RNA sequence: UAAGGGAAGUCGGCAAAAUAGAUCCGUAACUUCGGGAAAAGGAUUGGCUCUAAGGGUUGG
RNA sequence: UGUGCGAAAGGGUCCUGUAAGCAGUAGAGUAGCCUUGUUGUUACGAUCUGCUGAGGGUAAGCCCUCCUUCGCCUAGAUUUC
């Protein structure tokens, strides 16, 4: 047996999975699932459906140029069976898989490099426009810190900073409404 | 170990409790499952809902009940004379940014 | 669930487990066809009362492959490693 | 063998080499601001 | 509007595909085979007025020049300009190939 | 709602499905010349950005 | 009193199909300001591209989780040679 691939989306097609369409010109179309089969019957383009490997290649979101992608091919010239060749092939398959995985991760990071700079710029703009929503001590808490600093001879700004630390550590959500007392 | 008067915040997954329910009955059943959840959590058969919690349930009509709702249930003492139940639960809706990703928490008394 | 021609090291349990059952961690019996019960149900296996008369009883079974894809949907992968290898890197992979 | 030679060449060149407190603080403050905006929108949706 | 939209996706209502349309445009022998598959006397306008892009027969030259101004013909032109989806593109999408020696 | 088939069903296509608005091409026999006729058979219809035509008053 | 039960949550597995928002010498054209055109410029503008197989849902008859949190427990009532 062998593992085929879906014509429409590109997923691995295993035995008894999906359905094959035989056309009168002599071409056969293997689909992994009824989703791909029904989209094909609705004449949707796989290149425009964003969940397909066709779209991902056309958008450049899959690693398409690599040395590790040259090892798998449809071999139309058979090789006489050789036990040593098959075992070294299996070892090659493992090593190729590992190398391909690391190179794919590098490719994804090179796609996603600029995110940190964009997010930092957006955060700076948001903070600059909304400085007034930053956490703040209560007026009663400020007065109590001021009188405690006057009593203990300590720094009111210092007391304010550890109180900001405490109210930053303690997160309390507010509830809607409230019970009405019965008569 | 746990006192009679106690408030906890819970996340009720109303989606699995309203799966397959008739459209004209989804929101009233949601009210009843909120009462049943509070009774199971606090042991109190007397459950009183906040009108804001009712608005939160009914916000998108009779069949647009949210999948998750973040509630605070407060078990309190019934001080009214001649009361069959000495304890009751009061359930309020909680203002959180997103009802997902939250654990059951105990509300501080202060 | 590994065979002599499929060298993938894997157990009989599908991805995501058996639907409404769980995971098979004990010895299991694979039976051609269907059986009278449902999932979770107690099955009684019995020896045949008579000597068999068919060649199918004397046939030796050689498995080439066992499906271990998910039965909670249209599963296309036999292992989670295969799913990761096909999909590639995700957003949560860099976030973690 | 060619793949292994290319791989060791790339590791020598730093192909697989992987790489601020002020940035972390400004991101945390932005997340706090977004949470406050969500709470304000929830109050409006309630009322 | 689409005539009998309920059974549009049946196999007995199937239309010619865009890759076959590309083959018909590039090679006249393929189009000749497709036309020999049909009977000319039962065709609209005796088969004399045919749009290869829309893979469709028309009753008159006025009708054919008429549909050419319409948007279905223009969407077919746009899809042909983009290119039909084929097996070699499907193979390149997964990075697979054929070794013929 | 239903794959494939498409009246094989039934006394009987009963019931259902199919058609349908508008613009344009086009429209037979028959006829009391008025009709038939929306006969039949076809092409098309979204969004957006534009262009053109269709008026009134004042001014030498 | 447990390899317990329940409510959440995390992970998985599936379904859909790429979220809000921001940005772009992408964008048919149109109108202003001036260097009167040299992406002239600014503005509007379906859509496209990137952030983004993302966002959302997931047991209600899916799976895993002494070792991610919180809670519950040795009852109550009735009957029996
Ligand atoms: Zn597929």
């Amino acid at each position: 047996m062998r593992i085929e691939n879906c014509f429409f989306c590109g997923r691995p097609a295993w035995p008894s999975k999906g359905i094959t369409f035989m056309r009168n010109d002599g071409k056969a179309f293997r689909f992994c699932r009824s989703k791909c089969h029904k989209n094909f019957k609705m004449k949707r383009n796989p290149r425009k459906l964003k969940w397909t490997k066709a779209y991902r290649k056309n958008a450049g979101k899959e690693m398409v140029v690599d040395s590790t992608l040259q090892f798998a091919a449809r071999r139309n010239v058979p090789v006489r069976y050789n036990r040593e060749l098959w075992q070294k092939t299996l070892k090659a398959m493992e090593r190729i898989s590992e190398i391909r995985a690391r190179r794919e991760r590098v490719f994804y990071k090179k796609r996603m490099a600029g995110k940190r700079a964009r997010e930092v710029a957006a955060a700076r703009k948001l903070v600059a426009e909304n400085e007034h929503l930053l956490p703040r001590l209560r007026g009663s808490e400020k007065r109590r810190l001021a009188e405690l600093a006057a009593e203990r001879g300590v720094d009111v700004e210092e007391l304010e900073r550890e109180e900001l630390a405490k109210l930053a550590s303690k997160k309390k959500s507010k509830a809607f409404g409230g019970e009405v007392r019965r008569v | 170990a746990i006192a009679d008067v106690v408030a906890r915040e819970y996340t009720i997954h109303l989606h699995k409790r309203l799966h397959g329910v008739t459209f004209k009955k989804r929101a009233p059943r949601a009210i009843k499952e909120i009462k049943k959840f509070a009774q199971k959590a606090m042991g109190t058969s007397d459950v009183r809902l906040d009108p804001q919690l009712n608005k939160k349930v009914w916000e998108q009509g009779i069949k647009g009940v949210p999948f998750r709702i973040r509630v605070r249930i407060s078990r309190r003492r019934n001080d009214e004379e001649g009361a069959k139940e000495k304890l009751y639960s009061y359930v309020q809706a909680v203002n959180v940014k997103n009802p997902k990703g939250l654990l059951t928490s105990v509300v501080e008394e202060e | 669930a590994s065979t002599e021609t499929d060298l993938t090291k894997k157990k009989i349990t599908p991805m995501g487990g058996f639907v409404r059952y769980g995971e098979v961690n004990n010895d299991y019996v694979m039976i051609k066809g269907s059986v009278p019960g449902v999932k979770k149900r107690i099955m009684t296996l019995r020896k045949s009362l008579f000597t068999h008369t068919s060649r199918k009883a004397l046939e030796k079974v050689e498995l080439k492959w066992i499906d271990t894809s998910s039965e909670f949907g249209h599963g296309a992968f036999q292992t989670a490693a295969e799913k990761k290898q096909f999909m590639g890197t995700l957003k949560k992979d860099l976030q973690t | 063998q060619a793949l292994e030679e290319e791989e060791e060449r790339l590791e020598k060149e730093g192909f697989y080499d992987e790489d601020d407190e002020e940035e972390e603080e400004i991101l945390q403050k932005a997340e706090y601001i977004r949470e406050q905006h969500a709470l304000i929108r929830n109050e409006a949706k309630m009322r | 509007g689409v005539f009998a939209k309920r059974t549009m996706t049946k196999t007995r209502r199937r239309l010619r595909d865009l890759d076959q349309i590309e083959r018909d445009l590039r090679s006249p022998r393929h189009l000749q085979q497709y036309k020999e598959t049909k009977a000319a006397e039962d065709l609209p306008g005796l088969g004399l007025y045919y749009c290869i892009e829309c893979a469709k027969w028309f009753e008159s030259e006025t009708s054919l020049v008429g549909h050419r101004k319409g948007k279905p013909h223009k969407r077919r032109l746009k899809q042909l300009k983009e290119g039909a989806y084929t097996h070699e593109e499907a193979m390149a999408a997964i990075g697979y190939r054929i070794d013929n020696g």
